[PDB]
């Protein structure tokens, strides 16, 4: 959905270097972008959103 | 500041590495410092080196 608005939006690809193809980052360590990068705002806020969706989901998951 | 700058391309760079650059004042020029630099890669192989031409500050002599 993240890929989506890169192309939806005008000028994203270039704020968005290093792609946000969060997948291989996590399943392939050797392929992550730099702790420099991750850590600028455009690509930071959305992922710490999705860690906050995340710990709900892990939460809500296991009391069934 | 910066006045002059050269480039020496050793080796080649892939995607994902994590270039390791040193940075050396190594001397002057009529009020111009002397900057040389050496980029290695993870594998410690020689990538970039070159030259920078780098201006003094805005400089006021005062003499007592």
């Amino acid at each position: 959905t993240l890929s989506e608005l890169i192309r939806t939006t005008l000028d994203a690809e270039k704020v968005f270097t290093q792609g946000l193809n969060i997948l291989e980052w996590l399943e392939n360590p050797s392929n992550t972008p730099d702790k420099d990068y991750l850590l600028s705002i455009p690509i930071s806020c959305p992922l710490i959103g999705v860690i906050q969706l995340a710990h709900y989901v892990v939460t809500a998951k296991l009391l069934g | 500041r910066v006045r002059g700058y050269t480039c020496q391309f050793v080796d080649m760079v892939l995607p994902n590495t994590a270039l390791k650059t040193s940075i050396q004042h190594v001397g002057m020029i009529n009020g111009r410092k002397l900057i040389k630099f050496e980029t290695r890669n993870e594998d410690d192989v020689v990538v970039l080196t070159g030259e920078a031409e780098i201006e003094q500050p805005v400089t006021t002599f005062v003499f007592t």
